């Protein structure tokens, strides 16, 4: 019933093609870019089109949009001769990719039912593991029984297939035809694995995983441990229901509170008190832990190469503390936080460890915590009883901000951008006074560098604050106690932490001319030292204070910054 | 077709009267120099047969597969009628096609250029050889125990056969290769080279085949490949060989060195990231810029290469200065501790897990310059290979059936970090750096930095780091890199023996008071780092030889790093070295 | 002091045999279009005579032959050429364009002569179409 519609279908599709060209001069009325796009790629011949499904809801008072959503696999070889026909009457080795894209609805893969089969949908989530690239077999050259005769069998993209009578009359058999790959016609195929995200997991439910599809161009853009949204057909697997993606893209009242907290002076001093309520005492971690959430400009340069412009944190101390109690604490407020327990991982594990299928033997590149929540807090407990392989790939990742991997003949290299909350203990546990960083902390010198805040902590018996924090922790064992609560919630937090990340703020000639002058006075305690100066003072430290004053900036909402709060980030840095 | 037989006779009476140069068929010659020495490699150039016959050249850039199975053909007749009985030794007789005009990169390989010739430019690695490919199969099917067979070329995997004739059955299948098609293996994984990629892109890579032509290329080197597309499937090599001089850029070079003192400009030129010091940027330019190698009749070949070994506090830049240098420089390779760039240099015979299996590779540029960072932090293979690196100029691979002695004159920039951090001044380089003496001989150049408490420092480098993040005269970049390569490629300037008598007199001074003050010595090897970097100072100067006062700049070099090198108790010839300073 | 006939004859009368060549090797083919740029000629023609080629001996192959290559500059500034014929350089067709230019050469040889073996010329180039405005 179809085989009349599809014409139909066709001339509709070349109609929508043929009668918009472009008149978009002077911001006026508005019809589609198709014909100078397809103008466009005349010169580099790719034919991976992008077509909007939202330019496409407009014909037919959307009713060409909906009867194509539903029998999109039975419609595309007429939309792919309509545009065929309609490039070959405009234009003069022939493969063809239509992609759709932006969907008006986000479907989950929890939400997948057996009534899409065949349909369009749109599936968002984060990308686990990766494979490599594999010629697809598109066409082949079969050769006769007995007529040795070549026939150019098209493939449909479902299963080795064969063909049925031999075009030429010598014979009419139907056995077992050969293969032939001289005349055939190959291209990249790839299938990754896409899985649920965080924040739309059910109750004690698990994040069921799905493997997708892709071909065309679409594939080697895909980075590996990211949000991604793919636009595709429900494909059935031999059975499992699997996916095809052509578009991929990396994704990833309210006013009045914020211009309300935007206004007033003691703001700062609630935040560093409200970043972390269950912990008692501790300004300076709670200080470095809110500045840590938020960075400063990684493309400061003229020559062409980024910087790190991330805050790196972390804390030591003795034992039984609530050091952890942070960690316990990111992890269930940032929606960007990876949290590792430092033992259960390794350096391939860390970052990309590779698994094997049995279907060919081949590889799959498993993700992990670290090249994952891009600009956001990658918090690791206890980091000096990890390896040596794992400590010099997280150097070989800090020294540089993207990552290579070299496994099984390819190479691939990626950005990666993470704030590192380092967890640290001691060889004997008791902080000593006895000695420097270096000896206590048991961990080599490019390792230890890169940090830009060190936090230690010291417990002994002091009443006065100790019956406090008893009384807090024996208060806070109860049914959701008020002790706890902060001066506000997250609620305005969240969208506070957001609209300071998005402002970018430009230092000044006086903080600079007050910036070397503080270095000086920093500088000069290194001089007849030894007395509280317990580590060497460079470049690093500089560049520590540098992050932290447009850190400050940020949290301020100043679009210039003044020396008085990079005086109180000299304060900090004194504290440590 | 039958229009092939109308194109054989063309071609068999074209290779008996192509006389090109005073009459004579070089093509006899050529016949005979293949059937006396039996060879099966053919040469034929393209512009030849094109300038005879440009419907041949279009076919054979339409359609080499079939263009190939008619010139195999012709030069075994031709062979045969030429010479009797050479069909009993070898049955074939392939052609190399070279000369391609249309020379292709990587990144242009599309798919309008399948089916067809293409000469490709690359570095090989990965390499694997003489072992039997497939292309044909069988299959025993275990349950009736019968035989199926089908086709497998070189790109996928295997075809999977699960179902029998007549079992029907899902059974467990072995592959039989003992009734089965021959096999040829040059599995070479090659790579665009870093010298000509465009920035922000990465380079690409491709598998080729190579049949019938095995260990004849040299892993990590230029090479240029003429072949067929399909994984590319290599016809001809050449080992011999977008960024390069052009004819309106040359005559303002000259123009440029003629005039104001321009080795200056280059060093100021050299950081712009940070204001520095001209130490450490005076050893960089000299190493990267070179000198020249000699040979007297044939033996005592000389390093032309000055690696240089930087050192001080790890709070100071040491890696920004190779890091420039990897994107200023050609052929720059930037190689780290175990493996960061997985690549290195030395050879190894280890397994690998794509296909799990035991293979050999001398890992890697030749003219080039490797950028070493923390070399205090490696083991016992890698610093061993850069010793032979160092003290001579080839690698030799003695492993996995193959036996080759390789090309390593490259240039060597290290970086390295002392034992606990501070320098210890009061005590020397040999008890400082983990390192010995026959090691630290090798590198010529060992500058250091140390710490600066002074106002002065203060007043510059925190400015300049906050000028830096505070926004978001000298020869430009893009003329420096060029003049690079122009004048490392075309001059060759020597000494002359007119008045260059006096530096033996001043290194007789120079040797002796070493001794009676200092414990270290000065031997011949600082004698022929001073010529070098005279020698390199004259090819940045573009000079015709080496003047009178480029050995004052090499001693100067030469005086602050020694001198600096050493105690503060060598402190009298920081004032002995004034007279000639 | 023109000395073209020591110099010039020889050397730019086989920059049209390696030309026709390198434009019968892109723009015929049976895969995919694609227009003859100015970028990859010069290049192909530097590997046949292993000399520099500068891309102005093209313009005096221009100026000795004028109908076979269009100085058209595209709009992104690289100066492309193409061929009269849509039906493709055949052989013969190749041929006869070799004994055209060898012929055309004579004429201007012989011609230019007559002022005074080559008398004098220089092998100007010819005017490159200037973009508007």
């Amino acid at each position: 019933v179809d085989d009349v519609t599809g014409e139909k279908v066709r001339e509709a599709f070349e109609q929508f093609l043929e009668d918009f060209s472009v008149q978009s001069t002077d911001t006026g009325e508005v019809e589609k870019v198709y014909r100078a796009q397809i103008e466009f790629m005349k010169i580099y011949d790719l034919n991976t089109i992008y077509i909007d499904y939202q330019h496409l809801s407009m014909r037919e008072n959307g009713a060409l949009a909906m009867a194509i959503s539903e029998q999109y696999y039975r419609f595309l070889p007429f939309l792919q001769k309509g545009l065929r026909r309609v490039v070959r009457k405009y234009a003069p080795e022939r493969v063809f990719q239509i992609s759709f894209f932006n969907l008006p609805t986000v479907h989950r893969i929890r939400d997948i039912r057996s009534e899409k089969i065949g349909s369009l949908l749109s599936i968002s989530g984060t990308v686990t593991r990766t494979s490599e690239v594999r010629p697809e077999l598109y066409k082949a050259s079969f050769t006769c029984d007995m007529c040795r005769a070549i026939v150019d069998n098209v493939e449909q993209s479902f299963k080795y297939t064969e063909p049925t009578f031999c075009p030429n009359p010598s014979c009419e058999n139907r056995a077992f035809w050969t293969l032939n790959v001289t005349r055939s016609r190959f291209l990249d195929w790839q299938k990754v694995r896409i899985q649920e995200n965080a924040n739309e997991i059910p109750t004690g439910s698990m994040p069921r995983t799905l493997d997708v599809i892709l071909r065309g161009d679409s594939v080697e853009r895909a980075k590996p441990g990211d949000r991604c949204k793919f636009t595709g057909v429900e494909i059935v697997v031999p059975y499992k229901i699997s996916f095809l993606a052509c578009h991929v893209i990396s994704i990833g009242d309210e006013i009045n509170e914020l211009k309300e907290m935007v206004k007033d002076e003691h703001i700062y001093d609630k935040l560093v008190r409200s970043i972390a309520p269950a912990v008692f005492g501790h300004e300076a971690v709670k200080k470095g832990i809110l500045l840590q959430m938020l960075g400063g400009v990684h493309k400061s340069t003229v020559e062409g190469i980024k910087l790190r412009g991330d805050i790196n944190i972390c804390v030591v101390g003795d034992p039984s503390t609530s050091k952890s109690q942070f960690l316990k604490y990111v992890v269930g407020f940032a929606p960007r936080s990876v949290y590792t327990s430092g033992k259960a991982s390794s350096a391939a594990g860390l970052t990309a460890a590779v698994v094997r299928d049995e279907e060919g033997g081949d590889y799959t590149i498993e993700a992990g915590a670290l090249m994952l929540a891009d600009n956001g807090i990658c918090c690791i407990d206890e980091f000096d009883k990890m390896d040596i392989s794992d400590q010099v790939a997280i150097h070989e990742a800090m020294e540089q901000q993207t990552i290579s991997i070299a496994k099984a003949g390819i190479h691939a290299t990626l950005n990666a951008r993470t704030s590192i909350l380092a967890a640290a203990n001691p060889v004997g546990g008791r902080y000593n006074r006895k000695l420097s960083l270096r000896g206590n902390l048991n961990m080599t010198a490019p390792i230890m560098s890169r940090f830009d805040l060190f936090f230690v902590i010291l417990d002994d018996c002091n009443e006065k604050i100790d019956t406090e924090l008893a009384s807090h922790i024996v208060d806070l064992h109860m049914k959701r106690d008020e002790a706890i609560e902060p001066p506000f919630s997250a609620e305005q937090l969240r969208r506070y932490i957001k609209y300071a990340r998005t402002f970018k703020p430009i230092l000044t000639k006086e903080a600079r001319s007050y910036l070397v002058e503080k270095y000086k006075e920093l500088r000069k305690d290194d001089a007849q030292g030894f007395s509280r100066s317990s580590y060497r003072i460079t470049v690093r430290q500089l560049e520590s204070m540098i992050r932290l004053s447009e850190a400050i900036a940020r949290a301020n909402c100043v679009d210039e910054i003044t020396p008085s709060f990079i005086a109180e980030a000299y304060d900090l840095l004194r504290q440590s | 077709p039958n229009v092939s037989r109308t194109i054989a006779r063309e071609l068999k009476s074209f290779l008996l009267e192509y006389t090109d140069e005073t009459g004579r068929s070089v093509y006899g010659a050529r016949i005979r120099t293949l059937g006396e020495m039996n060879s099966e490699s053919l040469e034929v150039n393209y512009r030849h047969l094109a300038e005879s016959k440009a419907i041949l050249a279009l076919f054979l850039a339409k359609c080499p597969e079939e263009m190939l199975k008619i010139f195999d053909l012709v030069a075994m007749e031709a062979t045969e009628l030429h010479y009797p009985d050479y069909a009993r030794i070898h049955s074939e007789i392939h052609v190399r096609i070279s000369d391609f005009p249309t020379i292709y990169s990587l990144r242009e390989l599309r798919e309008s250029n399948l089916s067809s010739l293409v000469r490709v430019t690359g570095v090989v690695t990965r390499r694997t050889g003489v072992f039997p490919q497939l292309k044909y199969v069988k299959f025993n099917c275990l349950k009736c125990g019968s035989i199926l067979g089908p086709f497998f070329q070189d790109s996928n995997e295997e075809i999977r056969i699960s179902f029998c004739t007549n079992c029907k059955s899902k059974g467990p299948f072995r592959v039989n290769g003992e009734k089965t098609v021959y096999r040829n293996y040059q599995r070479v994984t090659l790579q665009e080279a870093p010298g000509t990629v465009p920035p922000g892109r990465l380079p690409r890579h491709r598998e080729v085949i190579l049949l019938a032509l095995v260990d004849v290329s040299k892993p990590g080197e230029e090479v240029e490949v003429t072949g067929i597309y399909k994984i590319i499937e290599a016809n001809s090599i050449k080992r011999r060989e977008v960024f390069s001089w052009t004819e309106e850029e040359e005559r303002e070079f000259r123009k440029i060195s003629r005039d104001r003192g321009i080795i200056d400009k280059i060093i100021s030129s050299m950081a712009p990231s940070i204001y520095g010091h001209r130490d450490i940027k005076t050893a960089v330019a000299c190493s990267l810029f070179g000198g020249v190698p000699k040979n007297v009749n044939g033996k005592h070949s000389i390093r032309g290469d000055i690696n240089v070994l930087l050192l001080g506090d790890p709070g100071t830049a040491k890696s920004q200065i190779l890091k420039y240098v990897e994107k200023t420089a050609h052929r720059a390779v930037f190689a780290t501790g175990q493996g960061a760039s997985a690549v290195g240099l030395t050879a190894s015979v280890r397994k690998d897990p794509i296909t799990k299996e035991w293979t050999l590779e001398g890992g890697a540029a030749d003219k080039g310059v490797c950028l070493i960072d923390e070399f205090d932090k490696m083991n016992d293979q890698d610093r061993t290979s850069i010793h032979e690196a160092m003290e001579q100029q080839s690698i030799s691979i003695s492993k996995a059936g193959i036996v080759t002695t390789l090309q390593a004159r490259c240039s060597i920039i290290a970086a390295a970090n002392p034992n606990g951090g501070r320098y210890n001044s009061t005590l020397p380089l040999a008890q400082n750096v983990s390192l010995t003496e026959p090691i630290l001989s090798r590198f010529d150049i060992l500058c250091v930095v140390r710490d600066l408490v002074d106002e002065e420092a203060d007043e510059r480098l925190a400015t300049f780091v906050v000028d830096s993040h505070v926004r978001s005269s000298p020869i430009p970049q893009e003329l420096l890199m060029k003049y690079i390569h122009y004048a490392r490629t075309k001059i060759y300037p020597k000494l002359h023996q007119m008045d260059m008598d006096k530096v033996s007199r001043v290194y007789a001074d120079l040797r002796r008071e070493s001794i009676s003050t200092g414990s270290f010595p000065i031997t011949v090897r600082h004698l022929e780092s001073i010529l070098r970097i005279a020698e390199s100072f004259a090819k940045m100067r573009l000079s015709e030889f080496v003047s009178s006062y480029d050995l004052d700049r090499a001693i100067k070099v030469v005086v602050d790093s020694f001198v600096d090198a050493q105690k503060v108790s060598v402190r009298r010839q920081l004032r002995r070295s004034f007279a000639i300073y | 002091s023109i000395l073209r006939l020591q110099d010039a004859m020889k050397f730019v009368k086989e920059l049209f045999t390696v030309c026709e060549t390198v434009l019968s090797l892109n723009a015929l083919s049976r895969s995919t279009g694609v227009p003859p740029e100015l970028h990859v000629l010069l290049p192909q023609i530097s590997s046949m005579m292993k000399r520099k080629i500068v891309q102005d001996d093209i313009l005096k192959l221009l100026t000795i032959w004028s109908d076979a290559y269009v100085v058209e500059l595209n709009s992104r500034g690289e100066l492309t050429m193409n061929l009269p014929k849509r039906d493709n350089l055949t052989t013969l067709t190749n041929k006869s364009r070799t004994l055209a230019f060898v012929e055309r050469a004579e004429s201007w040889y012989q011609q230019v002569i007559a002022s005074k073996r080559r008398s004098s010329s220089n092998s100007k180039t010819v005017l490159s179409s200037k973009v508007q405005t």
